[PDB]
Formats: structure tokens, C-alpha cells, sequence
RNA sequence: AUACAGUGAAACUGCGAAUGCUCAUUAAAUCAGUUAUCGUUUAUUUGAUAGUCAUGGUAUAACUGUGGUAAUUCUAGAGCUAAAAUCUCGACCCUUUGGAAGAGAUGUAUUUAUUAGAUCAAUGUCUUCGGACUCUUUGAUGAAUAACUUUUCGAAUCGCAUGGCCUUGUGCUGGCGAUGGUUCAUUCAAAUUUCUGCCCUAUCAACUUUCGAUGGUAGGAUAGUGGCCUACCAUGGUUUCAACGGGUAACGGGGAAUAAGGGUUCGAUUCCGGAGAGGGAGCCUGAGAAACG
């Protein structure tokens, strides 16, 4: 089975031991969710004790957060367009912790507007938001960062990039642009 | 720092029936002079004279057990290894040591008396002043 | 590597796992290697 | 093994009991229970090997639920629960009490108790938090919980509570100078004023205590309990004053 | 209509510009079937964490679609509730019908329209017969039930009082949230007299220790130059009370603030109409009881009460040598209390009035 | 069947849920004010 | 530079607000160990983002206090410290140096080299082979 | 007893059933000791702990009966049981027990973002002795929002009060004992983990990257850290203080174990360590199994 012990790995010296004990229950890993975009399917798990842990394998919708403003709305989700750990991973659109997602704009700005009265692109201080994240409400598609386990949690939580963390991630696809 | 702060059981246990060493035992019932507590002859001897009179330990083991009946209030029983084990020693013993009631495997033993006394043994005196506080 | 160099190597496992194969052509070779230069080069 | 552990041989047992060896081939495995196992005394021990009020396990059970004993104010009906160090054994037919209490020689002792001291139980405070609703709870050594407590009550503090209630009454918070009533280590069971502490963060908060033969010692801070004063117990100790002669 | 596929199902298809929308003349048929099962998952109460989110999903989903479609549900709210005695005589109902049925179904309605409103803040529309009506109507049976029943029907006084305080701060709410989207001018008759009527006379020692929302009513009021007209309509009897709880000292700086920045807007604010001299009267008895604020009746207050002052001075639309002996001993309260709180352009702006 | 008996254990657990809520309320209040004595001393 | 890895290094459930303008980026959060330990001001001006560093990441340091003299540096953001100390034979009853090649994580708001007594503290596990973070310096 | 209450087979359901013999030999491995868990899990124990329909639907087993097949402990189809109080001020008295008009508020569980873990009394200084100061001390105070979700919930369950009131309805009201449930603590455990210790041999000087060897960063995975695993990388670590390697008869050793109440060192107990339960492979519940009936 799939197991998460230290009892196959070199030891310091840089020598291999003998074997110890067949794998027991505790020390075991289970498999791992790739998890996909769609249909929401969500598959529960018993763990040790009777700890439920919930593996979704697809998603749409996603709970995404301004602490611009301080505001957090459940939406759906476009695509995946960066992720640091594997450009595969990228590719083939399995979202993760710390994943670099395309989001809608509509009810972020639906909010914007009804709670501002001004429209976006085309509270006065406070209505001077970012050019860029302007430029994305005029775009329609917003740049969010999943930074949730969604094969413990089973959800999918993410927020809109800001200035220097927008900064950076803009550098990184062009870049690799 | 690290150390360990654990009940010390086997040092609050005791070890003095461990370190008792009867022939000097003896000699310190002789000269602190208190009477005896001995039993009659019927109390002494074993059975229809099979055996021997009684070792003096056994007269106390024996007194100890009726002890545990005295206060305990409950007996032993046919248990089968420790006792077979047990009796067949303490009457091997009988048969190859006492005679008469008394013992003499105590000095077919080896174990020392210098290593009961030991010139003053534990705390002993190893300094010339200790010597002098010890004489004064 | 871990597994990224080719450590060429020959593999016990899969030495006669599938060793050998009849050599089921539906051709001759001759023809075809004709043909394969008369292809969309020529 | 496959989990924990239920039979365990008469040698295996802890020394505070003082037993024989060879009364059966297993002891009284305690139950699980408000003290920990390594420092508790169950009943069937308490009534049938010290005080010998029982001495046949049936007997003891037949005794238990007739339902006389009760322990902490409260009635059990276990054969194997777990009274533990400076506690409460009360019986209604022979209208007594024991306050347990540790000797010198690190075992357990009895102490005739009359009704009104036996009213009362002291605790060693060991934390207190902020739980929900934003209330404070304070823990005890034995798993005793109490909302709304002093905000005096500090962690190592000590609180007696009245038992008829199960409500804390008095406090007392660990300083230089206390009678304290060593508990553990290398020097239980000897009583006298503290001296002062050592503090070791990552490590031990040593505590050195002067006894009535003015002699000092160190122990873990773990290892205190505090009764209070010097000439002022909350307890009545019994004779000895923690010496050994 | 099915309850565990209802939130994810609307998120489906529901969500505009997205997958599997509706079309615009089958839409425009479709309304009122999505306004009454919409209109039944609203009346279903949230009793737990489950209807709590089923609501909060419910009124969260609403204003998305357009501005004549929320107009028709807002149509069916005031189609299930009525004004039709009131509004067809002046303030009078013939039927006294005041049950607790009526004023349950009042109160949903009122907390249907807080929620579209809380929802739609600066957006929501606004329609004449739709809100108006059944506002002051509740309201007033409100204070009807309030007047004319004593304490032995505490479950009606009970709901009545919520009732009444959750019209008048939706009132409040919705006079901050459109603004000037239409004009005013239309009910201002009938809301002012529905105003004047219950509270003005013990509006001075009802609320002090809090702000409330006829209070903040008032606050928008002053500071709206168009509300002016409210001002102008009134021979300034809530002013009155206005004067009479400024020089109450129960009152709380939350309450004061406020009070004194609508009194600077009106002092800085020009019109050109009619009792405007009516306006700085009452502005030179606010400088008379002002003058023994500030200082034995917080510091951000100070600060703005004394930008405010800074405003009066500085036009000093007031000369008299009584208002002058009132500004003097103004100053001299000002500059002997303490102000090592305060920066040095503030102080500059002192030392200009001075 | 509907039973008197059900019917009473039903007002008594409910009068024992209302009665110990109002135990906690009435500990909150007396911590209350002897929190508010020990911050006044 | 210090942002120069794949993803975004920053220190996590920090915010800064872009809105309301400050003096110096970024609210940088730092606790203090205690322990008789003093936090440096190297570390809260410290602008790396070590999550492994004792002071600004977030590990514990609960237990045992030890030291020890630096041989090798060359790694990243570790050493390896070695520690001759006495050992005691008594089937000679002679003494002898014995020396435990051990390492530890090290923070850069500490610059150590090759002849350092170094006191460190132990955490809950940081790598396969380190369980040790360093705390106090001396160099020479 | 015209609902039953005694008793009780068949069965539902709760919990236990995780405390069996045979075969293989490891020198920081194990074991003993000592940590840590501001880094985890816990059925059970005890302790606290939740104001947010005079009662809703089901079904079975058994039973009845009819059958099949050489045949199972095989099998068929048919009939069956809304509300509700509480906290915030305060308008008055009436001076006692204060009572109080009218003005505001009211769940947990999940997941995430945000937000949350400088002053004062005098007795002090000064004092003009009245007082100013908290400057200097004696003493005091601190240092939820936005949403998200298969809803978790806030008991449709057993033993006894018989009164009080009049609306005599058998109406209201109520008290003393069991089973459950929310969370936290505690208990029994468990997991890793600090460090401390065990033979002969250089006729063993090399070893590790040839499952990552060493470390970083990110993520998955796990109850939980951690190269445990994958990307992205850096190119390391151990070593004559002999690493490493070899043999060890390692039925070995552990003051592990009671000891030898006087055998010369000897008894008795305990831990061996792992694996297996035709043989490789995979899966399933339960608090705890990689259960091997």
C-alpha cells in the first residue's frame, strides 16, 4: 500500500537498514485527488477515529474573498492559468492550494456598482480602486489565488490578487509568456 | 539542567532481612540480653519426629504467616509450582543442614562477614579528622 | 537522477516478459521502403 | 499489542498500595478515571487490603451497591474506582471519614476525618482559560472544571472548594515562603516551608524547601501541592509531621 | 423548487451571462412564476443555520435581473399587503383592522425590504405606489396599536414596537440609499405630517443614551439641501426638539456629532428661498446652547465641532454684540480648556477665528 | 398514543432545560458582580 | 534578491492594506521566544522570509537548549556543527573525544562562520535530519 | 386488566468479539532511560457544558401459505406490523424589599478572508495645610465582520411526585431517579520524537546520490510535522575520534526481574525482536486491526 513511513529512506550514515515490520494502519497515505474542474462531486472519507475528511474531485464554484474591503462571495470558477509547483499541473487545469485561477467578474462588480454607484473602467476615495483590478472588472476575468487544500478540505477558498503579489504573478506570465 | 525526580521504590523498599548475618545476629542477642520468646517442645518438634526440631528462621517464618492470618484473615493453598518448589528446598535443606533444631550450613556458606562491617562500611571514616571526631 | 537520466540498463523483469515476437509483417519491406521514399518527400 | 492493556500481574503493582505478593496471580487493575492510574487507589484495595472492612471481592461488590460508600460527596457503584491522593471516603453507617493523604515513605495513609473538615476538598490549580463564550474555566489536578473562578487564580495555584456544593470557596496562590506538601520525585513525603525556585524555561522550575529538621531539598515544581502557611494548615495532618525517624 | 438542489442549481443556470441562461420575451414570460416561489422561500423562516443560508442565498440571488422585474416583485409585495383605506381618505381606516395576522405580515414585508434594500443600496429602484404607501401605512397602524392599546396585550405591543422601528429604520435607510434618484416632492405632504405626527412631541428625553434612525433621518435631512424642503416644510418643531435634546447633557456624542455637522451643512449651504432667516435663527440659538458644550457635555468631535465653528466665523453671517459676547466666551471656554491633543493648522484656524 | 405520562415528562424536560438556563444565567450574573467588586477593589 | 523562487515568498496571514498608506511596506509580524532569549533587531528589520527562522516564521522552540562549534557552512540556510566532548571509559576508566557532526537550520539575520560557538534550541521537526534552530551567536 | 404491564422463545437494535500457536535474528537497530508534542488522535472514565408537536411518515424479521432442487446455514415469488423571554438606558417615586414608564439588542457546527486576545485612589510629591499633581511611590485597569456547506444541532426516549388553583377542565402547574446529544477538559491508550547508554575486527577505507544521497522552496498525502511523496532546485553528507564493512554461537541481553533471610554469583519472573495463520495481489468495519478463523 501507499505509505508514509520513514522505514525505506537512507539513514544519515548513507546505509540501508533491515526491514522492520510489515506497514501498519497509522502510518499510511492515502490517495491522492486530483482534483478537476466541474461537476461537483464530493467523496467522503473516514479517517482515524471517526474523522470525516472530504475529498471533492470537481468544483465550479469557490469561496473568494477582498480584504481590500473586506468582502467574500461564492462564485464560479474559469480556468487555471498559473500554479509554482508543476507547469503540467498548469496545463491540465487541476486546481490546488496555492493555484493561480481566471474568476468571474459579474458579481464582484454587480456588488461594485450597487454599492458604489459608479461604473467600473469607462465613497470617491474609496472609489479610486486599483487601475489594474479596474482594468480586469472592464475584462470581465479576475485573477484569484486558491490557497486551500481542496483534497483535505473538500472546498475551495481563494482570493484576488493584490498590488505586489498581482506584481509578481504578472511578472511570472510574462515571463513565461 | 535534566534529571529524572522518580519515586525511588526500591530505595523506600527495604534490604535489611537481605543484609541480616546470623551469627553475629546471635552474638548481639547474647550481650543485649533481652529474654528470649522460645516455645515449648511440643511446639518445636515437626512431625512425629519425620523431620527435624524446626529451624529457628522457620520458627519465624512460620510465626510471620500466622501474622498474615492474624490481621490478612485468609490462608494459602495448593497452588502447584511455587510451593512444590518451595517445600522441597526448605526440607532438602532440612535434611542436609539442621540437626537437632539448630543449623550449620551457615558456615558451609560463603558468604563474608567483613562485608557487613567493613571497618565502619557505609559513610566509613577515610580522613584523620573523621578519625578524630569518631574518637572524641 | 531520480528518474530523469536514461540509466541504460538492461531490466530483468521485462527481459522475456515479451521476448520474442514473430515477425508478423503483412509486407515484403522492399516496396514499401520504395514507397516510403516515393512518399510526400517525393 | 493490538490496543491497551487489562490484566496485570500482583508484582507489576504500584508500591503506594503496601501488599503481599501473593494474595492471587492479578491485580485490581484500577478503572479509567479522575486520577491517573500510576498515583490512584482503588476501592477494593482501600476496602478489602488496608482497612479490611471487606476481604472477598464479592463481598466488596455486595458492599459498593449496597450503595454506603460515597467518594467526593457523590455515590459510586465501581469496584475498581480510582480514589487518588488527598481525597475523600466517607461512610454513613459507621458515620466516618478519611481525608487521603501520602506518608514519607511514599505511601498512601488514612486520616479520620469528622464531618465538617470532611465537608471540604482543596485542589491543585493547575490552569485556568478562556473558554467559549468568553467565560473562564479553571482545571484541577483531578479533572475538576469550574466557570467564573477568581481572576487571583493564577496556574500552580491551590483552591479549596466545599463538597456538598461542589463550589469553590477559599484561595490560596503559590509565593516564596508556603507550607507545601511535596507530592513526587526523589522527596515525597517531606514537609516544611519552601526556601525559594530556580526557573528553567524549556526545562523544570526547581523548588528548594527547608523541612522542620531545618534541612532543604530540591524537587520539581510539578511535584508541589500548597496547604498554606507556616503553623497553619488547612488540613488535619496527622502525627509525624512528615519525619522519619 | 427542490430545497438540496436549489442554491446550486440557481448558481446553474440562474447566474446571467454565464451557462445556460434565459431568453429575453420567455424571461419576460417566466417573471412571475420565479417571483412566487422566490416570494414562498422568503416567508419560509430562518429557524436555523440551514434557512439562515437559504435566505441569505435568496435575497443575495434577487437583484440581478433588471430594474422592472424587482419593480414586479416589489409589486406582489405590496399586491399582498394593501393602502387602500388610508390612501383613498387622507390618514384615516375605516376597517380597524390591526390583527396580529396584519402585523405579521407587515413585519415579513418590512424585513423583505430591508433585505432588498441591504442588498441593492445604491442601485435599487424606487416606484411611488410600491414603497411609499405601505410604509407610512404600517407605521401608522404602528403607532395606532402603540396609542390605542395599553400594556395588557404585550404580544401586540411587542411586535407593533418592532414593527415601528424597523419601518422607521428602513425609512431612514432608504431616504440615505436612493438620494435624489426621483423627485421627492410628490408624498412629502403626507410622510411629514406621518412624522410630525407621533414623535416630535416627546422626541427630546425618547432617545439620548443612542442614536436612532429618525434621528440619523433628521442627520440626512439637514445635510441634504434638497431636504431642505422637509426643513422649510416644518415651522422647525423637530428643530425644536433638536435644540431641546443638544441642551439635555443625557445625550451621547454619537448623537451630538451628528447634529452639529447638519447644523454647519445648513450654516454652509446657501438657498435662496424662504425662511432661510428662520434657519440662522435657529443657528443663533444653537450657538446659544452650544455654548456650554464641548467641554463639560471626544476628540475627533472637537476637532470637527471646531472646523464647524471655523465655517461660522469665517462667513460670520452673525454680528450681534449678543451672539459676539457668545462667541468671546466661546473662545475663552475653547482656549482655557485643553488642546495638546490638537495640531498646528487647527490651532491656526483658532487663532483666525480669534 | 398520546399519554398524560408523555405529556408530563415532556413539561418536565422542558421545565428542567428552562430552569438550568436560568441556573447559568443566574451564575453569570453572580460573576457578574464579583468581578465588578474585585476590579472596584 | 529575496523574492527570486517560483511562488510568491511571502510571510502567511499577513496583510497589508494598499489603501491606507505606511512607512514601511510591510506590518511585519514577529513573536518573541522567551526563555531567556532576546529577539534581534536584525530580524524585525529582517526583510527574508525564512518560515524555519525562530524569530519571524512560525515554529516553536520548547525544550532543549544546546550549543556547539561550526565546522562546514555550504549549504543553504544550514550548517553542520561539530561537538567534541568527553566521553568516559571505565573498563579503562580513561577518558576520550568523541564528536557529534550534527547540524541545524540557521536564519540569516544571523551571518555565522567557521568558529562559532553557537547556542541553539531544539523545535518540533524541521527536515529529515534537523531538529535544532540556532538562537544565540558567538563568533570569533 | 375491554391497550398492555408476570413470564418469555424467534428477531430489531446497542456493545464486546483488537486481552491463538508455529516459523525467521537485528549491535543507535532493538531495548532500557530521559525528553518533546505552541505539532497530533482517542470508543471508555469522571467534570463542566446548548431559550436562538395532546406528537409526522415509515418498514421488517418472525408468522401464514405456496414452491423449487440431489444440496447447503441454498433459494422463489404471495400475504402480512410560528413563538419567546432576556440584556442596554432611563421617566418617575419612596424611602422601603426599591418598582420601574419608555428608549435598544439576542445560536452553536463547517470553510476562508478580515478583525481580537494608555491611566487612576493618597497614604505619594508639593503644600499657602485648604489643597494641585499622578511628575517621583504605596496601590489599581486593559494591553467580531464578510460570507462558504448534503446540515450538526437546540431529546418526537425509560423510574416516580398529587399537590396547588378553579376555568373542575380530569385544566394548569410542578418536583426526585435512567438512556442520549454539543463542546471542552480529564482518564485509558496510541503515534512519532530529544538525548543517554551494548560485543569482536582495519586480515574491513571508503560510503552515500544506481527509491532524495544533503538541504531549500511549493504542493499532495497523513489524525500531525518531516524528501514521507512530486515538482523546482542547490551539490551534498559520514570517515581513521576507523565511518563503512565483516564475523557475533544476537536461545541473546536488559540491577528487566524478585533476589541468593549465608549456593561463592545462584535461583525465580519479565522484555526477546519480527513474521506467519495454503501462496503472491487487492478491498472492507471499528476508538483502536492493514483482523488474515
Amino acid at each position: 500500500g501507499i505509505s508514509r513511513d520513514s522505514r525505506h529512506k537512507r539513514s544519515a550514515t548513507g546505509a540501508k537498514r533491515a526491514q522492520f515490520r510489515k506497514k501498519r494502519k497509522f502510518e499510511l497515505g492515502r490517495q491522492p485527488a486530483n482534483t478537476k474542474i466541474g461537476a461537483k462531486r464530493i467523496h467522503s472519507v473516514r479517517t482515524r477515529g471517526g474523522n470525516k475528511k472530504y475529498r471533492a474531485l470537481r468544483i465550479e464554484t469557490g469561496n473568494f474573498s477582498w480584504a481590500s474591503e473586506g468582502i467574500s462571495k461564492k462564485t464560479r470558477i474559469a480556468g487555471v492559468v498559473y500554479h509554482p509547483s508543476n507547469n503540467e499541473l498548469v496545463r491540465t487545469n487541476t486546481l490546488t492550494k496555492a493555484a493561480i485561477v481566471q474568476i468571474d467578474a459579474t458579481p464582484f462588480r454587480q456588488w461594485f456598482e450597487a454599492h458604489y454607484g459608479q461604473t467600473l473602467g469607462k465613497r470617491a476615495a474609496s472609489a479610486k480602486i486599483e487601475s489594474s483590478v479596474e482594468s480586469q472588472f472592464s475584462a470581465g476575468r479576475l485573477y484569484a489565488c486558491i490557497s486551500s487544500r481542496p483534497g483535505q478540505s473538500g472546498r475551495c477558498d481563494g482570493y484576488i490578487l493584490e498590488g505586489e503579489e498581482l506584481a509578481f504573478y504578472l511578472r511570472r506570465l510574462t515571463a513565461k509568456k | 539542567t535534566h534529571f529524572e525526580d522518580r519515586f525511588d521504590a526500591r530505595e523506600h523498599k527495604d534490604r535489611s532481612n537481605k543484609s541480616r548475618m546470623q551469627a553475629m545476629e546471635e552474638y548481639i542477642r547474647e550481650s543485649s540480653d533481652q529474654p528470649d520468646w522460645s516455645a515449648s517442645i511440643g511446639a518445636d518438634i515437626v512431625n512425629h519426629g519425620r523431620g527435624g526440631i524446626k529451624s529457628l528462621r522457620d520458627t519465624e517464618k512460620e510465626r510471620r504467616v500466622t501474622s498474615f492470618e492474624e490481621d490478612n484473615f485468609t490462608r494459602l493453598n495448593i497452588t502447584n509450582k511455587a510451593e512444590k518448589r518451595k517445600q522441597k528446598q526448605r526440607e532438602r535443606n532440612a535434611r542436609m543442614n539442621v540437626i537437632g533444631g539448630e543449623d550449620f550450613g551457615i558456615f558451609s556458606s560463603k558468604r563474608k562477614l567483613e562485608d557487613s562491617t567493613s571497618r565502619r562500611g557505609a559513610k566509613k571514616t577515610r580522613s584523620a579528622w573523621d578519625r578524630a571526631q569518631r574518637r572524641l | 537522477s531520480k528518474g530523469r537520466k536514461l540509466n541504460y540498463s538492461v531490466q530483468d523483469p521485462i527481459a522475456n516478459y515479451e521476448a520474442p515476437i514473430t515477425s508478423g509483417y503483412k509486407w515484403s519491406d522492399d516496396q514499401i521502403d520504395e514507397f516510403f521514399a516515393g512518399l510526400l518527400g517525393q | 499489542a493490538r490496543g491497551p492493556k487489562k490484566h496485570l500481574k500482583r508484582l507489576a503493582a504500584p508500591h503506594h498500595w503496601l501488599l503481599d505478593k501473593l494474595s492471587g496471580c492479578y491485580a485490581p487493575r484500577p478503572s479509567a478515571g479522575p486520577h491517573k492510574l500510576r498515583e490512584s487507589l482503588p476501592l477494593i484495595v482501600f476496602l478489602r487490603n488496608r482497612l479490611k472492612y471487606a476481604l472477598n471481592g464479592r463481598e466488596v461488590k455486595a458492599i459498593l451497591m449496597q450503595r454506603h460508600v460515597k467518594v467526593d460527596g457523590k455515590v459510586r457503584t465501581d469496584t475498581t474506582y480510582p480514589a487518588g491522593f488527598m481525597d475523600v471516603i466517607t461512610l454513613d453507617a459507621t458515620n466516618e471519614n478519611f481525608r487521603l493523604v501520602y506518608d514519607v515513605k511514599g505511601r498512601f495513609a488514612v486520616h479520620r476525618i469528622t464531618d465538617e473538615e470532611a465537608s471540604y476538598k482543596l485542589g491543585k490549580v493547575k490552569k485556568v482559560q478562556l473558554g467559549k463564550k468568553g467565560v473562564p474555566y479553571v482545571v484541577t489536578h483531578d479533572g475538576r472544571t469550574i466557570r467564573y473562578p477568581d481572576p487571583n487564580i493564577k496556574v500552580n495555584d491551590t483552591v479549596k472548594i466545599d463538597l456538598a456544593s461542589g463550589k469553590i470557596t477559599d484561595f490560596i496562590k503559590f509565593d516564596a515562603g508556603k507550607l507545601v506538601y511535596v507530592t513526587g520525585g526523589r522527596n515525597l513525603g517531606r514537609i516544611g516551608t519552601i526556601v525559594h525556585k530556580e526557573r528553567h524555561d524549556g526545562g523544570f522550575d526547581l523548588v528548594h524547601i527547608k523541612d522542620s529538621l531545618d534541612n532543604t531539598f530540591v524537587t520539581r515544581l510539578n511535584n508541589v501541592f500548597v496547604i498554606g502557611e507556616q503553623g497553619k494548615p488547612y488540613i488535619s495532618l496527622p502525627k509525624g509531621k512528615g519525619i522519619k525517624l | 423548487l427542490d430545497d438540496t438542489l436549489f442554491k446550486d442549481e440557481i448558481t446553474t443556470f440562474l447566474t446571467e451571462n454565464g451557462s445556460q441562461s434565459i431568453k429575453a420575451e420567455d424571461e419576460k414570460v417566466v417573471m412571475p412564476y420565479v417571483l412566487r416561489i422566490f416570494f414562498g422561500r422568503a416567508q419560509v423562516p430562518p429557524t436555523s443555520g440551514q434557512k439562515r443560508s437559504r435566505k441569505i442565498a435568496v435575497i443575495s440571488v434577487l437583484p440581478n435581473f433588471k430594474k422592472p422585474y424587482i419593480n414586479d416583485f416589489l409589486s406582489l409585495a405590496s399586491e399582498r399587503l394593501d393602502y387602500n383605506y388610508f390612501f383613498g381618505n387622507s390618514h384615516q381606516i375605516n376597517s380597524s383592522k390591526a390583527t396580529l395576522k396584519t402585523i405579521r405580515r407587515m413585519t415579513g414585508f418590512v424585513n423583505i425590504v430591508n433585505s432588498t434594500l441591504s442588498v441593492l443600496r445604491t442601485n435599487f429602484p424606487l416606484h411611488t405606489n410600491s414603497v411609499l404607501q405601505p410604509l407610512i401605512y404600517s407605521i401608522a397602524m404602528a403607532y395606532y396599536v402603540l396609542d390605542t392599546e395599553s400594556t395588557e396585550e404585550v404580544h401586540l405591543r411587542k411586535m407593533a414596537s418592532n414593527l415601528r422601528q424597523q419601518g422607521l429604520k428602513c425609512l431612514s435607510s432608504v431616504f440615505e440609499f436612493v438620494g435624489n434618484t426621483f423627485d421627492w416632492s410628490t408624498s412629502m405632504e403626507d410622510i411629514y405630517a406621518v412624522v410630525v405626527k407621533p414623535r416630535i412631541s416627546h422626541f427630546s428625553d425618547e432617545n439620548l443614551q443612542q442614536p436612532s434612525s429618525l434621528l440619523r433621518l433628521f442627520l440626512y435631512w439637514a445635510h441634504n439641501p434638497s431636504l431642505y424642503q422637509f426643513l422649510y416644510y416644518d415651522e422647525f418643531a423637530t428643530a425644536t426638539a433638536l435644540m431641546d435634546t443638544i441642551s439635555n447633557q443625557h445625550v451621547k456624542e454619537a448623537v451630538i456629532g451628528p447634529i452639529i455637522e447638519a447644523a454647519d451643512s445648513i450654516i454652509r449651504n446657501p438657498v435662496n428661498d424662504d425662511h432661510y432667516v428662520d434657519l440662522v435663527t435657529l443657528i443663533c440659538t444653537s450657538c446659544l446652547k452650544i455654548l456650554p458644550s464641548l467641554y463639560v457635555k471626544d476628540s475627533n468631535s472637537i476637532s470637527t465641532f471646531l472646523n464647524l465653528l471655523v465655517s461660522i466665523t469665517e462667513m460670520g453671517f452673525i454680528q450681534d454684540d449678543h451672539v459676539r459676547s457668545r462667541l468671546i466666551s466661546s473662545l475663552i471656554s475653547i482656549l482655557k480648556g485643553k488642546l495638546k491633543k490638537l495640531q498646528e493648522n487647527d490651532t491656526q484656524k483658532i487663532l483666525k477665528i480669534l | 398514543l398520546v399519554t398524560p405520562q408523555r405529556l408530563q415528562r415532556k413539561r418536565h424536560q422542558r421545565a428542567l432545560k428552562v430552569r438550568n438556563a436560568q441556573a447559568q444565567r443566574e451564575a453569570a450574573a453572580e460573576y457578574a458582580q464579583l468581578l465588578a467588586k474585585r476590579l472596584s477593589e | 534578491t529575496v523574492q527570486s523562487e517560483r511562488a510568491f515568498q511571502k510571510q502567511p496571514h499577513i496583510f497589508n492594506n494598499p489603501k491606507v498608506k505606511t512607512s514601511k511596506r510591510t506590518k511585519r509580524w514577529y513573536k518573541n521566544a522567551g526563555l531567556g532569549f532576546k529577539t534581534p533587531k536584525t530580524a524585525i528589520e529582517g526583510s527574508y522570509i525564512d518560515k524555519k527562522c525562530p524569530f519571524t516564521g512560525l515554529v516553536s522552540i520548547r525544550g532543549k537548549i544546546l550549543t556547539g562549534t561550526v565546522v562546514s557552512t555550504k549549504m543553504h540556510r544550514t550548517i553542520v556543527i561539530r561537538r567534541a566532548y568527553l566521553h568516559y571509559i571505565p573498563k579503562y576508566n580513561r577518558y576520550e573525544k568523541r564528536h557529534k557532526n550534527v547540524p541545524v537550520h540557521v536564519s540569516p539575520a544571523f551571518r555565522v562562520q567557521v568558529g562559532d560557538i553557537v547556542t541553539v534550541g531544539q523545535c518540533r521537526p524541521i527536515s529529515k535530519t534537523v531538529r535544532f534552530n540556532v538562537v544565540k551567536v558567538s563568533a570569533a
